[PDB]
């Protein structure tokens, strides 16, 4: 057998857990808790859309006693454990699949784009006490299309131990699409452009480049079929701490059509020529404009691929 | 387990018993395939195998034809 | 090994007041997780005896004796009355209070569930064919998916909220039981369904057959007319390329009738221009009450000159 | 699994491996026991069993005796 094995288990599977829980069962649930831990009445709408602080154990109170007939090793230590350990696939299937609590059962790994609504209401102080205070600075756990990454708020040292302070309602949490509290990890790959008389990027109409990429790491990051592509052209000042064009003064998706060595290669041609200019008339109306280059999967899933935020004539 | 204690037997998915000949050695490999949640995140038994367990005897069978 | 093999599983078997209610059921009996929102929609299996811990216990201090096997009896009975009573209108569990008999529209929505898996695994399966009893305005009717023999039992396999579960109004599952009620028209020197201007009709209803469907008042009435394919199955016209509604003025014997003149001329010809653009369109005549309510009552998907 | 996409391995129960000799042919025929619940309703692989699978490799011996 070879290392994409996997089998299904008692330990994180259903069957085991029955109808029961460790917490108190009343009717001031779950609103009372909330403003126990310190949520304001103010902002109680979020009280089903944040679960309690992974820090207390008034979280774990949802699940069956530890010690009752069948149930599962879950306590707050056993959780920080699997999370420091980087075993996050275990927290989803362990905790997270079956927390089901506070009425709310779409819980999830909060998004990149939750981080940064969760790093604003915890400064407005719209959440718990524990959590107004740990949303505010840290290395956070995220994940998107079921893919998990770490974001930092505040630019704090790269070693600083994975943060999940808390689980959040996929739908019912509102996520913030700018980037300005949590920072991403955004993939930079390794490519060249042949230049010459081929690629061009100056103004006065379309910008054409032929770039080319490397196998081995276009399936580290799952591209292994290297016609399964799409490219996106970005115009307008880059993140500063990213460098992506996160919101371009212009977008324009565009195909490829090319077919070299242990590597293989792709172009790029932009549709400037045979209708407006406006690529040049918009890329060469502002000095601090870049244009970027962006890959995806065929329908634009998959990891994001970026190249630099280029000036003219690709410096 | 992953908290680095030994626990019960695990339950079981699966045994590989595979066989390369390279320069008159006969290479064995073994892989004892578990349920996941319970091994160690890397390691000799982890994710969901135990790797050329000492776990298992075999028989092994030779023989020589044209 | 025969095919009498079975193991025991990491899924809950089918051999309390919790804080995880009613999430955990709800995966407990195969739904996923990806379509949990549909948890709160769609009840338990009736068939299982879970959906009935809502209830108080048939041996505690005067309660009634609410069961899967009372349940049964009362289904496969006909006695549809006693189960919103006695079942439906105390249910009242799974955080949800418009607990119903699924209309027309639901079931066809949840066959399109139970194919996809989006349901409880008990009802991702009974969802896929049968005869199932549906409720539309406190009445009663039985649908068919599938083309199954009609002498296949009722089956009721879960309560949906009245609401929350989304129908889908067109018909491709679900087949129903669409009224005709038997009719004349007089034709002659009268009715007429030709193109290049206005269609009018001269019907004839029966007394006795207007008052089993809910008409014993044979003035609250209106009508529409619809220009399109009817249903193949049914032979309604659902989505109608011309839809137009009129009122009648009739005034006999131990049957009444009805009267019918399409405006065409007293606006645009179009129903001629549009009726007569295809040759599979047909011209198809429907009863309700004044404020479209009551039994629909059709008239048959008509050809040039009611053929 | 039950929506016919391919899954996890299913944990797993018993094996059983059945053989008979009609005119000079041994007919084998098994079946891999697993847990309930996962496999669909019908087809080869269903309910709780793997009929006749190819996720099997097994060593078949001949000899005479009297």
């Amino acid at each position: 057998f070879n290392d994409n094995y996997s089998s299904t288990s008692t330990v994180y599977a259903t069957s085991n857990e029955a109808t029961d829980s460790r917490g108190s069962e009343h009717l001031r649930y779950p609103y009372l808790e909330c403003i126990k831990i310190g949520m304001s009445r103010d902002y109680l709408e979020n009280c089903v859309k944040v679960s309690f602080p992974t820090s207390q154990d008034m979280f774990y109170d949802a699940y069956p006693s530890t010690e009752s007939d069948g149930a599962k090793t879950r306590t707050k230590e056993d959780f920080s454990a699997r999370l420091l350990a980087g075993d996050y696939d275990s927290l989803q299937k362990l905790y997270i699949d079956f927390y089901l609590a506070q009425t709310t059962f779409d819980w999830e790994i909060p998004t990149r784009d939750q981080i940064e609504t969760l790093v604003n209401y915890a400064n407005e102080g719209k959440l718990s006490t524990a959590l107004n205070q740990e949303y505010i600075t840290g290395r956070f756990l995220t994940k998107e299309n079921g893919r998990y990454d770490i974001v930092n708020v505040g630019g704090v040292p790269d070693n600083t131990p994975v943060k999940l302070p808390a689980i959040v309602s996929k739908r019912g949490l509102m996520g913030t699409t700018s980037v300005v509290n949590a920072i991403p990890n955004e993939i930079y790959p390794h490519i060249k452009v042949y230049e010459g008389t081929l690629s061009r990027l100056k103004p006065g109409g379309a910008m054409i480049a032929v770039l080319e990429y490397d196998v081995n790491e276009l399936s580290k990051h799952g591209y292994t079929n290297l016609w399964d592509v799409q490219f996106k052209v970005l115009v307008g000042v880059p993140h500063a701490e990213t460098g992506v064009i996160y919101d371009p003064v212009y977008e324009e998706t565009v195909k490829p059509y090319q077919p070299l060595t242990g590597k293989k290669l792709y172009n790029v041609s932009t549709n400037d020529m045979h209708n407006g200019y406006k690529w040049s008339n918009t890329m060469f109306s502002n000095s601090n404009y870049k244009t970027q280059i962006l890959l995806t999967k065929g329908d634009g899933s998959g990891v994001k691929l970026y190249s630099k935020a280029y000036s003219e004539n690709f410096k | 387990q992953k908290d680095g204690s030994k626990g019960p037997h695990a339950l079981l998915s699966g045994i590989s018993l595979n066989w390369t000949l390279t320069n008159k050695v006969w290479d064995v490999t073994a892989s004892i395939g578990i349920e996941s949640g319970i091994l160690p995140t890397s390691g000799i038994d982890s994710g969901s195998l135990l790797r050329n367990p000492k776990s298992l005897s075999f028989i092994a069978f030779q023989w020589c034809e044209n």
